[PDB]
RNA sequence: UAUGCGCAUAACGCCACAGAG
DNA sequence: CTGAATTAGACAATGCTCTGTGGCTCTAG
């Protein structure tokens, strides 16, 4: 193929010669590289995050100045730097760093330690320097600040790490959250779109407005709108803390430049000169502000510095001058650092939004991908934290603030910078947001979404945990608006995002995964060289005339900058000596640049010009440059002006440009998992990736490290016979989650039909498919055990009969142990009393103990009080449980049926699970029919076939291939066998169709899932029963059920199930003035008599039978002051 | 017609004595009234109307008038705890002496 | 035992009631904002007072000697130094 | 008798741990410490 | 995890022949003979040799007292 | 009774605190009317001066 | 009698047709390739002679307009194009052509006993997937006139819009397995999106008519005496018991 | 006055933090007072499990597991004519089927049975049938909370609960050693169930008129015919269609 | 109210994620 | 010098049941 390819390794087929090789078990020297790009967006993003974009964002953040006595105080931060996790000082330690398996099982959080070189000043000198520490920021693990880098395998085996372990993932508080890939608006890109609610914003606002999502280097982000106004007045929208400000755009093309304004109107009528009602429009905007007496650039600053000076909160003894600057900084295209550059880039988005109102170009669709990119770990991690560098000055100010309320002595700063000790510290709001996922920002950060962000990325089995590294999200505002159309699937996701991998139900079609291709650009380059590589080219620099009419030309945009202008017979040209130059790696362009050429067809298509992108968070994927012969990494915006082709037949010469480097690189990482997929209909092939991710699998190799809350293990997982190629690519062998089963797909039993499905009793009593569930239950005596005295510790009291020859001797049970319900759990005695308590168990269902760890504090200080006890609970497969093929067929277990009942075959072979061919018609999984075929053939001549999609054509049909397999093992070619009856003896007269179907068992067990209540506790407002099965409550008998109850016209049940079993209460009221809060009894003096408070009078007192809801109806009611007045006759 | 025509562009046919009573409930004021908490105001009990929707509107309103609930309705029923009158209700049974 | 009601509610009527007959129907006037004291009891005169009911099984009343599995609840009133309007009728108060 | 013997996560070095003291080990000073199983009896159905 | 004592559909004892299934992988058969060469006749046997994978030898790198 | 003289506070047992191991949590109703109240007592105080 | 002296499967002995209509379908295939450019001159109302260039600039003008009028009779003379091939193609293969014909085929013995299935599913497994149609048209363009990468765009084959002419016996190539699952994800997010529509539709209709019990007098009376009707659906009979009248 | 306002209705105050919900969102709406808590109950006597398949049950019973059966229980008071088997349910106990839970005394006083000891069980048995006591309270006999058996009627339910024929009374049968409900599948049409991870609620009557309206009203035998339409929607599926043909 | 033996202990919401049908 | 229709804003609703875990519920001044 092409060699230096990342794709070259692809095997042409799978082996199972790993399984037996004599290597096997001996860790490698060198992890697997397949596996390591998973989480590569995730790790490299961090890597710049931490590394160079924290240079980046503390040089961004401006000195920090305010008001003393008497003399200007000056802030500034000059350096910060994030150290790997080590033990606090003071520790007594052979090893001073800390290891992701530490924090991961005492459940603690794995913390860098943020520290910051901030210099002041007083008067405009620089008096001193501090270094000071700030707080703990979290690490990702597999970093550059992770102590995990750089280690072998065998290493890695030696910290209690997996090998083949990739990270991209947080410890916080003993879980491993992940940043999922959020979907945000394409940076530095006008978006020209059409929204009807944006009429509901101004006087004579239009539906029409160009929004633009400006980034920063990775620390900032600022969205802003250009609006379209009737008159053809254009309105500038800018957000600053998180409220909105609507600004003519003759303010701020007249405050960035020092430009005449006729030379203003040159550059917005640049492209239609001859639309008389544009010159005259802009000739109105550019006059707005000419009526405001603000006639120079310095006057705009002026009034714009002093209408926004109280939102906007600078010293006092700043300009306004100062004050407009600061805004256009912080809030106008700030991914540009010069103001003509803001000019320029301001009016392409002007120019494309008359283009837009005027019915010249189209809407860019906000919903297809090419207009998107993605949020990565390290660009959410890296804002938030330079927002918190900033809240930390402005609470070092609030200190010098209270302590000149306070403490105003006239002490002079002569290095007292002990206050940097009452400033804010930033451990804690920095780890909420990765603790809880929320985002509590006054900026809100440019994202449009305050929570849903940090995901815990559980280890179910491995098909699901590589899936939170792959995972990009729509958004968690979309799930609650009910539209259909963010949820389609549209084709310029081809080869970008998977088609079937998605949820089902309300995540259907938000949250998206990537292919196993596709890679998000997570490498920062240096692109001072490209205009002028460009200049060098036909491309005209933007202050140049561009020897031809701009109608006959392109604008060209790089990163967000507007470089200049191509005559339209030369942008081929330069777009194909820019792919050239990319895909050769000559002239310095990066490899993961988008060249985008936009044509000029003289139709309502998209906006013309030539873009090119290379900043980060794009997606790109890897095709082949046919011209070239090379492999070309293409973006999502490129894409759809190339015909890429799939096959080698599909290639004609002047037509197709690229082509894929494989057919089934349409696919995910698990959806490449799913054998012979183009037979199967596309929902079960949604459904497969959705329950191969719910699958009792093995997890993973390190069970005594892991101190996490439930757990669950299949005993003995066997390699599948017939798998894709993906899965020996991703080793996937290192964590397997189904078994071989005999499947013969027969209706002989009556208990298989709709979907259930029937296990051999002599299989389920030899090992197939036995499991268990390790529960981790962590024990603190400080947390839950609030008494007082904090002086709780594991332990018995001697002689006590509670514990005896039942907990250990630290009052802890042995590691042996059984647990059935009500057995002591775990013994604590309080050291200042002598008392001691004992703790019983209160689960219903009986565990083994499996390990005990006991855990100290942070210095080794700790004593004996935390602990985290891991429990077995054993869950072989009953009657109830749910398994799956890799097809979508899932079922549950309706019998263990005996082995002498069975229908046994000619060979003298039992199935052991029977399936009903009806599952097969509506649902057209036809691969589930060649997956057994081949894994009969795989079995008898000793193979392991390839069922990668895509490989089998009309042609080669693959049941011709696999039937040819089964004849030359002598059996039949169409995969059915002579079956007799096992409980007739005679032989059946159909023509069975049995093979070799791998099967997985999902986690859903009916241990999990039954519950029966009599009686029990009740909610204490209304005295009904509660809800849960671990509180042993009830179930609801809901609205709709009390309607099909009514229809039945059974009154007394309804009247059973919603009165006498739920509250059934007896209430007292007055007769003669109808009233229960009138009811009084009597101080004794016996007698127990009510008195109406009301009428006063003993007599007229009786019981009724109301619910004991009504009773908090009337009294909720009487706190409104209304009054429930009851006819009782 | 109109409902048997929604319907039976799918193939369902749902049975005509269902349309009759639903049109000839929806056009008992001499007006074509919807379905919705709009004419439920003509409704006679306020605690079906609470029960149906913006109930703290319709609480108001029978605060308001002083409304009556006479306990008929199958909502009124099962908020004061009383057997519904539909069905194994419309009736009673007595004891002779 | 015995069936205690065999009454039955024929209707219910919904009305607004006078201030004289909450200051019957009320049982103490409630002034102390604190709920509790240090000693986790429930204060005098605030909103957790045992002339209301018992909020738990843990105390009795003050104005019955009952449990709380026999106290009916009883109603106080936080009584306001001025006038405030009534929020059910101040839409049809602003009409007037 | 019979000490409450506990294993370091690292060196594998055995603790023992009274009530009062503070838990780290002897050796290395780790933080997790894991309980030794003793010999007691089980018992299990092969089934 | 380790290779089962019986097979799953018949009740063949299968977990004698693991190391003789290795070695005669490691003397270069091919797995159709090797499964031969160890009687193996039903596909049912022949499968639980044949995919087994052993994480056993993986799971215990992870021994804990390396001494 | 178009204006109010007093509040009602409801009985104590439809407004239940919530604990959960040496943390008390007041419901929503027993804030509500405390937020009254604290406003009562400054307005006391206030009509005092 | 399953148990006993029949069995009953499914193999892929049913699902399989004969080679000599196998041929049939393919000549078919080959036939439907060449359907392209009479269905977009049929909307567009052209001069036969016109040339493929300026019937594909007029088809890019009824797109990028926001008419959208000749762009869905350009939808609609594709899709009655292409029928035309999916039932020669359901003919030259489902009744005879199959390896077995019932009683003896299992899947047919499945789909016409009632048992599961219908004809239109044997018809996917045994002949083509036929047109996918996305709410009721075409699968869409992209924004530079090309319905997947590997198309020209404004390609005027049925292949290059969604007309997938493979079945599931044989597989289905990368293309007509993106616009299948475009159908499948649109099927998915159409039956989570119609339960909350009829659902609050069932509960108004419920709280209006709980009343309305049929009382001694045969008058279907509401809840406070007002008479609905005086006989139970204009005759006063019960639905489930007129079955046989 | 913001704050009194806030106290009835915590949205008439806008621009206020701090507040919590008034009486007016105790009151409206999902999650309110009256559809969370009247309309719709929580409810004692009921259980919830995963369905599977049962043909060798008849098509009124449902499969009760041990789980349940000894767990439900119905307060069945004492005559003599049902007091042998009460007695030997009480002698049985809490945890061995047909058992009992409890004997609920005359004066309303629940003698709860013992698991471990069957002394007391056997001095409960004796003492069960004997008149009224020390106590003047001689309006009633004991009541004894027998277990679920065979025969008992239990409403069976899964939602959405669409249509009448979604909650159907079936008669209980005990079956050892599972924790699934057992349904025929002539009823999986009417609750649209169809065992891939289904459950149903089955609720226990607690009255003989609930039991005496669950035998006559709904039943499962009355269900035949949907009310939609008349047709019927009980009747076989799958592979009984296939054999029959 | 539940568990344990009249006695001792435990007596919950709100968000957000994930899932089942 | 005032009733008139109109239009923008406010507001209320948007399927059902069930199972889990994890963080926080008064931290900031
Ligand atoms: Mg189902
Ligand atoms: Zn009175
Ligand atoms: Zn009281
Ligand atoms: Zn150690
Ligand atoms: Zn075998």
């Amino acid at each position: 193929m092409d060699p230096g390819s990342r794709w070259r390794n692809l095997p042409s087929g799978p082996s199972l010669k790993h399984l037996t090789d004599p290597s096997y078990g001996i860790p490698r020297e060198q992890q697997k590289a397949a596996l390591q790009e998973l989480t590569r967006a995730h790790v490299e993003s961090f890597n710049y995050a931490v590394h160079e974009g924290l240079g980046l964002a503390v040089q961004a953040i401006p000195p920090f100045e305010f008001a003393f006595k008497d003399e200007r105080i000056s802030f500034t931060i000059l350096d910060a730097v994030i150290s790997p996790p080590t033990v606090p000082k003071g520790t007594i330690c052979k090893e001073a760093n800390v290891y992701p398996a530490e924090c991961r099982g005492r459940r603690s959080t794995y913390r860098g330690k943020l520290t910051a070189d901030i210099n002041w000043a007083v008067n405009g000198i620089s008096k001193g320097i501090i270094k000071q520490f700030l707080g703990y920021v979290p690490i990702m693990v597999k970093s550059k600040l992770c102590n995990l880098r750089n280690l072998p395998p065998q290493a890695l085996i030696e910290h209690h790490e997996e090998a083949e372990e990739m990270g991209g993932y947080f410890i916080i508080n003993g879980i491993e959250k992940v940043i999922r890939m959020l979907i945000m608006p394409r940076r530095n890109f006008p978006i020209a779109m059409i929204r009807p609610k944006w009429k509901t914003r101004g006087p004579g606002y239009t539906q029409y407005g160009v929004s633009m999502h400006c980034v920063r280097e990775e620390h900032s982000a600022v969205n802003m709108n250009l609006h379209y106004l009737e008159n053809g007045t254009v309105m500038l929208n800018f957000i600053y803390r998180k409220e909105l400000f609507f600004l003519p755009l003759g303010f701020a093309l007249k405050a960035l430049v020092s430009f005449s304004d006729y030379q203003i109107f040159q550059e917005l009528i640049k492209g239609k000169e001859d639309d008389s009602f544009l010159r005259n429009s802009v000739s109105q905007m550019l006059r707005i502000v000419m009526e405001e007496g603000c006639s120079t650039q310095k006057q705009v600053l002026n009034y714009l510095g002093e209408c926004f000076r109280v939102k906007l909160n600078v010293p006092d003894w700043y300009p306004n001058e100062q004050a407009a600057e600061f805004l256009f900084n912080q809030c106008i295209c700030i991914h540009l650092k010069s103001n003509t550059e803001k000019f320029y880039m301001l009016c392409l988005m002007t120019r494309k939004l008359f283009a837009l109102a005027k019915g010249e170009c189209m809407e860019d669709n906000p919903d297809s991908l090419v207009n998107q990119e993605v949020l990565t770990p390290g660009q959410l991690f890296l804002m938030f934290l330079k927002e918190k560098l900033e809240g930390w000055l402005v609470s070092i100010k609030i200190a010098f603030d209270k302590k000149a309320q306070k403490t105003s002595v006239s002490m002079n700063t002569d290095n007292l910078m002990r206050i940097f000790t009452m400033g804010i510290d930033l451990t804690k709001p920095f780890e909420y947001l990765f603790a809880t996922g929320n985002l509590r920002s006054k900026t809100g950060l440019g994202l449009l979404q305050d929570s849903g962000l940090c995901v815990v990325a559980d280890k179910l089995n491995f098909i699901r945990y590589l899936s939170h590294f792959r995972c990009v999200h729509r958004g968690a505002d979309f799930a609650k608006m009910r539209t259909t159309t963010v949820r389609r699937l549209l084709p310029e996701s081809w080869g970008f995002l998977c088609p079937v991998h998605t949820p089902d139900g309300e995540p259907c079609g938000l949250m998206n995964h990537l292919t196993a291709v596709c890679e998000v650009v997570t490498q920062f380059v240096y692109t001072a060289s490209i205009p002028a590589l460009l200049c060098n080219l036909g491309v005209t620099p933007i202050d140049g005339a561009p020897h031809r009419s701009y109608s006959e030309c392109y604008p060209v945009l790089l990163d967000g900058v507007m470089v200049g202008w191509v005559d339209k017979d030369l942008a081929p040209g330069i777009a194909d000596s820019l792919r050239h130059f990319k895909v050769l790696r000559e002239k310095r362009i990066p490899p993961w640049m988008e060249v985008v050429l936009i044509p000029m067809t003289g139709k309502p298509s998209l906006y013309p010009g030539l873009f090119l992108f290379t900043t980060p968070c794009r997606l790109v994927r890897p095709v082949q440059n046919l011209a070239l012969g090379k492999e070309e990494l293409i973006g999502t915006m490129e894409q759809i002006f190339m015909n890429v082709a799939i096959f080698e037949d599909e290639v004609f010469a002047g037509v197709t440009t690229h082509q894929e480097l494989f057919p089934h690189s349409l696919l995910s990482v698990i959806a490449n998992f799913i054998p012979f997929s183009d037979h199967n209909q596309s929902p079960r092939n949604m459904y497969q990736c959705q329950m191969g991710k719910q699958t009792m699998g093995f997890p993973l190799l390190t069970y005594q490290d892991r101190s996490d809350n439930k757990l669950y293990r299949l005993q003995t997982p066997q390699s599948p016979l017939v798998r894709p190629s993906m899965y020996d690519y991703y080793d996937m062998d290192n964590y397997p989650i189904g078994t071989n089963a005999i499947v013969a797909v027969i209706s002989y039993t009556g208990y298989d039909m709709e979907d259930a499905m029937i296990v051999n009793k002599a299989s389920w009593e030899r090992g197939f498919a036995h499991g268990s569930v390790y529960k981790s239950e962590f024990i603190d005596l400080s947390e839950k055990i609030k008494q007082g005295d904090s002086s709780l510790v594991f332990g018995i009291k001697p002689g006590d009969p509670r514990v005896l020859q039942k907990l250990d001797d630290d009052g802890l049970p042995f590691i042996g142990a059984k647990l059935q319900y009500g057995d002591p759990y775990y013994s604590y005695l309080n050291l200042n009393t002598g008392e001691s308590f004992v703790m019983y168990y209160k689960s219903k269902e009986n565990c083994v103990v499996d390990n005990i760890k006991v855990c100290s504090n942070d210095t080794g200080s700790g004593k004996f009080k935390c602990v985290c006890i891991t429990m077995r609970v054993p869950r072989n497969p009953t009657i109830g449980d749910k398994f799956a093929s890799r097809h979508g067929q899932k079922g549950i277990l309706s019998r263990l049926w005996p082995a002498e009942d069975m229908p046994f075959t000619e060979s003298g072979m039992v199935p052991d699970i029977l399936f009903n061919p009806h599952g097969f018609p509506s649902r057209m999984t036809i691969g589930m029919l060649i997956e057994s075929m081949a894994g009969k053939s795989a079995a008898l001549h000793g193979l392991c076939h390839d069922a990668t999609p895509f490989i089998f054509s009309e042609e080669n049909s693959a049941l011709e291939y696999f039937g040819e397999m089964l004849k030359a093992a002598g059996y039949n070619f169409y995969g059915t066998e002579r079956l007799y009856s096992g409980i007739s003896g005679l032989e059946l007269e159909a023509d069975i169709f049995i093979g070799v179907v791998y099967y997985q068992r999902l986690r859903h067990m009916v241990s999990d899932k039954f519950q029966v209540r009599t009686t029990g506790a009740r909610d204490r407002v209304t005295n009904q029963p509660i809800g849960g099965r671990n509180v042993q409550g009830g179930i609801r008998f809901g609205e709709m059920e009390r309607d099909a109850l009514l229809a039945h016209g059974t009154s007394f049940l309804l009247h059973d199930r919603l009165f006498n079993c739920s509250d059934r209460s007896v209430a007292h009221v007055c007769v003669k003035c109808g009233s229960l809060l009138s009811p009084l009894l009597e101080k004794p003096p016996r007698n127990r008599k009510y008195n109406c408070t009301l009428c006063s009078r003993s007599d007229t007192i009786d019981t009724v039978s109301v619910p004991y809801v009504f009773r908090y109806f009337v009294a909720e009611l009487a706190a409104m002051n209304i009054k429930v007045k009851l006819d009782v006759v | 017609k109109e409902i048997k025509d929604v319907f039976a562009v799918y193939g369902i046919a749902v049975d005509p004595r269902h349309l009759s009573l639903v049109a000839d409930y929806m056009c008992f004021e001499g007006v074509y009234k919807p379905l919705n908490r709009f004419g439920i105001r003509s409704n006679s009990s306020p605690l079906q109307q609470m029960t149906f929707e913006t109930s703290f509107q319709f609480l108001k309103q029978a605060t308001m008038l002083g409304s009556h609930d006479e306990l008929r309705s199958p909502s009124a029923c099962l908020v004061v705890g009383k057997v519904v009158r539909g069905g194994t209700g419309l009736f009673e049974l007595k004891q002779p002496l | 035992s015995k069936n205690m009601p065999w009454r039955r509610l024929q209707g219910i009527s919904f009305g607004m009631y006078s201030a004289e007959e909450l200051k019957k129907l009320s049982v103490k006037s409630i002034t102390n904002p604190r709920y509790l004291d240090s000693l986790g009891n429930p204060s005098a005169n605030g909103l957790y007072d045992l002339a209301l009911g018992p909020a738990d099984s843990k105390e009795v009343c003050s104005t019955c000697v009952q449990d709380f599995s026999n106290c009916s609840g009883h109603l106080g009133h936080i009584e306001l130094p001025l006038t405030v309007y009534n929020p059910l009728l101040f839409d049809k108060l602003y009409l007037l | 008798q019979q000490p409450m013997i506990y294993i370091c996560g690292e060196c594998h070095t055995e603790n023992e741990i009274k009530s009062r003291d503070p838990i780290r080990c002897r050796e290395c000073g780790y933080r997790i410490m894991y309980k030794k199983r003793t010999k007691r009896l089980v018992v299990f159905d092969a089934r | 995890m380790i290779i089962p004592v019986r097979c799953f559909t018949c009740g063949k004892i299968v977990g004698n022949k693991w190391e003789a299934y290795l070695g005669l992988l490691q003397a270069e058969y091919t797995e159709g003979d090797a499964l031969d060469a160890l009687g193996l006749k039903r596909y049912c046997c022949r499968r639980m040799l044949l995919a087994h994978v052993d994480l056993i030898e993986k799971l215990l790198n992870y021994a804990p007292l390396e001494k | 009774v178009f204006f109010l003289d007093f509040l009602v506070v409801p009985p104590s047992r439809y407004r239940p605190v919530s604990r959960l191991g040496d943390q008390m949590f007041t419901n929503g109703q027993t804030v509500n009317l405390q937020a009254v109240m604290k406003d009562v007592v400054l307005i006391r105080k206030l009509l005092a001066l | 009698y399953l148990q006993l002296y029949r069995g009953f499967t499914l193999g892929v002995e049913d699902i399989l047709v004969k080679p000599k209509a196998d041929v049939k379908r393919q000549r078919i295939i080959e036939e439907s390739t060449h359907c392209g450019p009479q269905a977009v001159r049929a909307a567009l109302n052209l001069p036969e002679a016109a040339s493929y260039d300026e019937v594909r600039g007029k088809w890019q003008d009824a797109h990028l307009g926001k008419d959208q009028r000749d762009f869905n009779m350009i939808d609609l003379k594709f899709k009655e194009e292409v029928n035309h091939y999916s039932n020669e193609i359901n003919k030259a293969c489902m009744p005879f052509g199959l390896h077995r014909q019932f009683p003896e085929n299992s899947l047919q013995m499945m789909v016409q006993s009632g048992a599961k299935g219908s004809t239109v599913n044997t018809m996917q497994i045994s002949c083509l997937l036929g047109q996918i149609e996305l709410e009721g048209r075409r699968p869409p363009l992209m924004a530079s006139g090309k319905s997947l990468p590997c198309f020209e765009p404004y390609e005027f084959t049925p292949r290059a819009g969604g007309f997938v002419t493979g079945r599931f016996l044989t597989g289905i190539k990368p293309p007509e397995f993106f616009f299948h699952c475009m159908a499948g994800r649109e099927g998915l997010v159409d039956t989570a999106v119609k339960t909350s529509r009829s659902g609050y539709l069932q509960r108004c209709i419920i709280k209006h008519l709980e009343g309305l019990v049929v009382q001694y007098d045969l008058t279907v009376r509401d809840s406070d005496g007002s008479v609905v009707q005086f006989l139970y659906g204009e005759d006063g009979l019960d639905i489930p018991k007129t079955q046989f009248l | 006055q913001s704050h009194v306002n806030i106290v009835f209705d915590s949205e008439m105050d806008k621009l206020m933090m701090d507040k919590y919900p008034g009486i007016r969102q105790i009151l409206e709406k999902k999650e309110g007072l009256f559809r969370k808590h009247m309309m719709g109950k929580r409810v004692d006597y009921a259980a919830r499990s995963v369905i599977c398949p049962d043909m060798y049950i008849n098509t009124n019973e449902i499969g009760i597991p041990m789980v349940f059966a000894t767990k439900l229980t119905y307060p069945q008071p004492v005559t003599p004519w049902n007091v042998q088997e009460l007695r030997q349910a009480v002698i049985n106990g809490p945890n061995v089927h047909p058992g009992a839970s409890m004997v609920i005394n005359e004066d309303g006083s629940r003698t709860a049975l013992s698991a471990v000891d069957m002394t007391q069980r056997e001095a409960v048995a004796k003492q069960l049938l004997t008149p009224a006591t020390g106590a003047p309270k001689p309006q009633g006999t004991k009541i004894v909370c027998r277990h679920v058996k065979n025969g008992d009627i239990l409403l069976l339910n899964r939602q959405p609960t669409l249509h009448r024929p979604s909650i159907q009374a079936h008669r209980a049968r005990i079956l050892p050693e599972e924790k699934v409900l057992r349904l025929h599948y002539a009823n999986c049409k009417a609750y649209n169930a169809d065992f891939d991870g289904d459950e149903m609620n089955a609720h226990f009557p607690q009255s003989e008129l609930g039991r005496a309206e669950a035998y006559v009203l709904a039943c499962t035998d009355q269900q035949y015919l949907v009310p939609k339409d008349g047709q019927p929607l009980a009747g076989l599926i799958q592979d009984h269609m296939v054999s029959g043909a």
